[PDB]
């Protein structure tokens, strides 16, 4: 996810179902939009199993 | 828009320590109501003290409260604004007392009622 | 103003330890400091 | 006169030794801290001219 | 021989050790005890000063503030309000504090002097 | 007191030139840092060009 | 409605090398009320999913930000979702803040604490301060196995916590622009070995002899 | 409406407990310093007491510290409290025991004065509209001897004399880690108690000058180590 | 607006028991004549901020000289507005003791 | 059903006892944790060794770790833990090292450890 706090303590992996849950106004669609974002570099290495 | 790429870094950074000084006086307001102040840090203590005359200066005259209180609004520009809560922030208004803090504008009208109250700034 | 200024002068306003009623401590639970002279002198 | 003079000098010295000693440090801390905040304001002020620059391109 | 010395303050073990010979100054006079010596009971002079002598090492000088002094057929205990080794003294505070107008700061500096050899 | 003075200025200077060494170091970084911030910041000039 | 959520969340799936060996990864969001993560969606959804992140607003406004409260937050994958450098680097950092966040009532008191009971206050304040991080800046896994090296190496106690963020950030920075090849192998052999962590130390050590904190003072031990 | 409240409660009632839960494991660690700092102050009074009575062996016991005035008229009482208040009953059984003392007195017709150590015995005074001669705050956690040097003066110099003919002391006696009595004590004037012979072939004393101007200028220091350690244990008290 | 009356202000002696934190009118110095609108101007956010102060101060030891007179003016405030039941005063008298 | 009318009166009252050790364990466990070990009385240590041991004896080489460590696991009889623990709260085995106590079976198992690790008695 690029964020340390999920990859240090909660770590997500491929295939795993992670709920997001917060009140309102908590950063939610800032973690997973940076979720997305950190997928760039994967992305530009044109490996298809990354 | 409370962003540090839309309203300034010093705007954001100004914003976030109120935030994170009134949040912690929140946290605090229950054990001071029952162990009393006195239990508390020094650190958090001025803190305390702080958080309150935060808490005041945020109130405001408005102009279309002069119905209710009798005494016209104020307008306060948001730079000075800003320069106000840094300096609130950083403790440059711990001897002026917990009024003349409230219901006022920008810098000038606090050093009006803290000497209407016996007090510099 | 005048007129509350000259009222208060001749206002009665209406404001010594109390009892408490204890009781006498013991006068032997009442301790003494003592010099402990070893010269026995009655 | 002069043995009086020569063991007040030498305890005198001996003060002077150690503040020299002292002193060691003391101008050693000065430079380097120096030296610290000049690589530092330098290489911020690169940093803020950075932006400067990604901004107006 | 060698006589059993003990220095006690109000609040702490300022010392306690064996030694040669012991110089202090009772408000009747400087006085000198050794191993075996009278039972004695005296009170130091405001400013003394005690200087413990030992065999094998460098003398001890101490500064005691209202010390009290007693000699036994145990050893030698000396009572002090406070005490300050020599190894411990500023000489220049005690030497500002020597010249106060008040007379038991002045005798604490006084003290503090004779412990580092001045005065 | 000779003892005293000869370390002193030898830690002067020692000091001194090194000193020198952590701030050309940091020059170096410096030229290091505004070349590649630059170099982000035109590819991204770019980027909003297409 | 459970199944609703359930039907649609289990098709997220790990497939087997018969079938490929595509994956789906689920990140669904739900929006509590008043933190009441008993209600009736939030419970359907926590029961569904294999791990939850929780975010709470008096975290956000305390300035953790992500405001992820990692003493509820959980992963039932766990550290077969890290690579070997991230699994050692940060198999530290769980019960650390554990210490921590028990022994934060006596921050007033350190003084009157044992000695390995205020270097675990300490320890854990400069680790809170490492797991802040700015927004849409996600950092690459090696990293993040830098800074929570950082972070449980003890390479922070000398630094302000005050300092920690910017101190990491220049130091990445150092370390992005001079050495490159400690990241490289990190991100290259997924494991930091022991003659890495020896470089790792080492530029850490001069990077600190260089690093200037805010109040004046320095960093170096 | 009242579960938003019964929620605030419970998060209320949490932040207590945590603080009260710290506060007990702080007051742990120092009635542990506290009890040090008594046993290790116990040698000098030890010491000084032994160099008293071998004093008063052998001099005139004529002091006014140890002579009882005919017709006392007054007796000044020094109540040792605390300043911080999270204590339990502590300063409760200080005053209750003062009260005690107070009566005996009265029943003797000594009229108290009254002087105080600590913040709550002057509000407990202070209330009640009673008129305290001397107060003394701030040092009730860890009491050195230059303040028991002062209390011990003032009240020798207030009994010597507007001028009181005994002092007493009430505070509360440590023991156990679980026994806190409040007790009163009467440090002036001293009673002499003849305790033993003691004395065969011993050695005779030496005194410089003499035997009773030591005796005089060793008295005021025994009831200021008196009063120190009196403060020392009702602090090590205070925090038990 | 509204006059919120509680039971505990009632059993305290407030008589009447209108909480004045949460009692307001929307028409405000408008339903008032010109005296009485400048003698209780700010009557209602001085009582407020009293009873504030009153709760946070409870168990403070010592306070700033100005939260002691803020404390003192709010409390004879307090035990000005009660008054009894069946015994109106006319408006002009209401004003003067405003004003005291 | 640890009750007397099921399991025996031996059994109830070993079970009770383990159960009280363990209780003030957790009740030291806190003022060990931010004031130190010794900070304690020596009743208190003499407490906290035991129950540590007895903490540490509970655990065992349960047959699912035989696939990764290659040893059968245990099956000890309920007489024999009745034996064990009875002893351990007794203080037969206070000098014994504590990880003579992880992961082993019956009596016989921690005399091996222990005779392996260099004590007895
Ligand atoms: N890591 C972060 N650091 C600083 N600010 C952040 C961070 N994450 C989010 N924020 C700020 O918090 C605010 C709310 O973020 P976000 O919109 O992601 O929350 P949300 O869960 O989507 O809330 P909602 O869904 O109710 O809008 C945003 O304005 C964003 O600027
Ligand atoms: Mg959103």
């Amino acid at each position: 996810t690029g964020i340390k706090a999920i990859d240090a303590m909660t770590p997500i992996g491929r295939g795993q179902r992670q709920l997001i849950i917060g009140d309102r106004k908590t950063g939610k669609t800032a973690v997973c939009v940076d979720t997305i974002l950190n997928q760039r570099q994967n992305w530009e290495s044109g490996d298809p199993k990354k | 828009i409370l962003d540090p790429s839309v309203v300034g870094d010093e705007h954001y950074r100004v914003a976030q320590e109120v935030i994170r000084i009134l949040q912690r006086y929140k946290d605090l307001q229950d054990i001071i109501a029952i162990l009393g102040i006195d239990e508390l840090s020094e650190e958090d203590k001025q803190l305390v003290n702080r958080a309150r005359r935060i808490e005041r200066f945020l109130s405001q005259n408005m102009m279309a409260a002069e119905q209710f209180t009798g005494q016209p609004g104020s307008t306060v520009p948001v730079k000075e604004t800003i320069e106000a809560f840094d300096r609130l922030c950083k403790g440059d208004f711990d001897h002026v007392p917990e009024q003349a803090f409230f219901l006022i504008g920008g810098l000038d009208d606090l050093a009006k009622k803290a000497e209407s109250l016996g007090a510099k700034l | 103003t005048e007129v509350i200024k000259n009222f208060k002068k001749g206002f009665a306003a209406t404001g010594v330890v109390p009892d408490e009623h204890v009781e006498a401590l013991d006068e032997d639970k009442l301790a003494k400091e003592a010099v402990k002279v070893k010269k026995p002198a009655p | 006169r002069e043995r009086d003079a020569m063991v007040a000098k030498t305890l005198a010295d001996n003060k002077k030794s150690d503040e020299q000693f002292a002193a060691a440090q003391a101008d050693y801390d000065e430079a380097m801290t120096e030296a610290r905040v000049q690589a530092s304001s330098l290489r911020d002020n690169a940093r803020a001219d950075g932006r400067k620059v990604i901004e107006d391109a | 021989a060698e006589l059993n010395v003990e220095i006690v303050a109000v609040d702490r073990n300022i010392w306690s050790g064996t030694a040669k010979f012991l110089f202090t100054r009772t408000t009747v006079g400087e006085i000198g005890i050794l191993p075996r010596h009278i039972p004695l009971v005296a009170q130091l002079v405001d400013d003394a000063m005690v200087r413990v002598e030992r065999e094998g090492e460098k003398d001890l000088r101490i500064a005691v503030d209202g010390g009290f002094l007693s000699v036994t057929e145990e050893g030698v205990s000396i009572l002090a309000e406070s005490a300050e080794f020599e190894s411990e003294i500023d000489e220049a505070a005690a030497k500002q504090d020597s010249e106060s107008d008040d007379p038991r700061i002045a005798a604490r500096g006084r003290a503090r002097l004779r412990a580092v050899g001045a005065i | 007191l000779a003892e005293a003075s000869q370390a002193h200025t030898k830690a002067l200077e020692d000091a001194k030139s090194e000193a020198h060494r952590v701030v050309e170091e940091a020059r170096t970084d410096a030229e290091r840092i505004a070349e590649q911030l630059e170099a982000q910041a035109d590819v991204e000039a770019e980027r909003i060009k297409m | 409605v459970f199944y609703l959520h359930s039907r649609l969340l289990e098709r997220c799936a790990k497939l087997s090398d018969d079938l490929g060996g595509g994956s789906l990864t689920g990140l669904p969001i739900i929006e509590t009320k008043a933190n009441d993560i008993s209600a009736y969606i939030p419970t359907n959804v926590i029961s569904i999913t294999d791990g939850q992140c929780f975010l709470e607003t008096d975290l956000f406004n305390q300035g953790v930000r992500p405001a992820i409260n990692v003493g509820v937050s959980v992963s039932r994958v766990g550290g077969a979702a890290q690579i070997k450098a991230m699994k050692e680097v940060a198999g530290s950092l769980r019960l650390d803040l554990s210490q921590y966040r028990e022994l934060e009532a006596f921050a007033a008191f350190a003084s009157d604490l044992d000695a390995a009971s205020k270097a675990q206050l300490e320890r854990g304040a400069r680790l809170v301060e490492l797991l802040k991080q700015p927004q849409s800046q996600p950092m690459p896994v090696e990293e993040q196995v830098v800074s929570i090296f950082l972070g449980t190496g003890g390479h922070l106690d000398s630094v302000p916590v005050e300092d920690v963020r910017r101190f990491e950030t220049e130091l990445l920075d150092h370390m992005r622009a001079s050495e490159e090849e400690i990241l490289t192998e990190i991100r290259d052999s997924q494991k930091l070995t022991e003659e890495a962590a020896d470089k790792l130390t080492e530029v850490i050590k001069n990077f600190k002899k260089g690093f200037a904190a805010t109040g004046g003072g320095s960093v170096v031990p | 409406a009242t579960l938003r409240e019964l929620r605030g409660r419970i998060r209320s009632a949490g932040s207590i407990k945590k603080i009260t839960k710290a506060q007990e494991l702080i007051a742990t660690s120092r009635i542990a310093r506290a009890q040090a700092r008594l046993e290790s102050a116990r040698p000098y009074a030890f010491e000084i007491t032994r160099m008293l009575t071998t004093l008063a062996a052998e001099a005139a016991l004529d002091h006014p510290l140890l002579v009882e005035r005919p017709e006392p008229k007054r007796a000044g009482v020094l109540v040792v409290s605390s300043d911080r208040g999270l204590c339990g009953a502590y300063n409760a059984n200080i005053f209750r025991r003062s009260e005690e003392l107070f009566s005996l007195l009265r029943e003797a017709g000594k009229q108290p004065v009254l002087y105080v150590v600590g913040r709550k015995a002057q509000n407990y005074y202070s209330f009640r509209n009673w008129n305290i001669t001397e107060s003394w705050m701030g040092f009730s956690e860890q009491p050195t001897y230059e303040n028991a040097a002062e209390i011990a003066s003032t009240l020798v110099d207030a009994f010597l004399l507007e001028g009181v003919d005994e002092l007493h002391i009430v505070y509360t006696e440590f023991k156990s880690m679980l026994s806190q009595s409040a007790e009163a004590h009467r440090i002036a004037p001293m009673v002499v108690e003849y305790v033993e012979e003691d004395i065969g072939p011993r050695t005779l004393y030496s005194f410089e000058p003499d035997a009773t101007m030591l005796f005089e200028s060793l008295l005021p220091r025994y009831l200021t180590t008196r009063v120190y350690a009196a403060l020392l244990e009702s602090a090590a008290s205070e925090l038990a």
